[PDB]
């Protein structure tokens, strides 16, 4: 999963 | 009536796959159950590296005790519909601005  | 980006059970890995498909472009995306974290959600989208090209790329997204939704604690939602309309609006964090659910 990719942080926002 | 799912809302055209809800894909309730569709996997990750088929998210991808329908979000790098013909008819779909950067921006574009869905939300589904998440295949990590029980009871909750996760935002797939579609991106344009500089070198990767077309890619895919996941966001968790977090319940809120008692209601409420975030990809990042600093923001939250009182619901998806906000959420949604919220990177729809700004990229504030994401890879890119939510454009259009996936077309399927």
């Amino acid at each position: 999963y990719e942080e926002g | 009536e799912p809302e055209p980006w809800f894909f309730k059970n569709l996997s990750r890995k088929d998210a991808e796959r329908q979000l790098l498909a013909p008819g779909n472009t950067h921006g574009s995306f869905l939300i589904r159950e998440s295949e990590s974290t029980a009871g909750s959600f996760s935002l797939s989208v579609r991106d344009f590296d500089q070198n990767q090209g077309e890619v895919v790329k996941h966001y968790k997204i977090r319940n809120l005790d008692n209601g409420g939704f975030y990809i990042s604690p600093r923001i939250t939602f009182p619901g998806l519909h906000e959420l949604v309309r919220h990177y729809t609006n700004a990229s504030d964090g994401l890879c890119t601005r939510l454009s259009r659910p996936c077309q399927t």
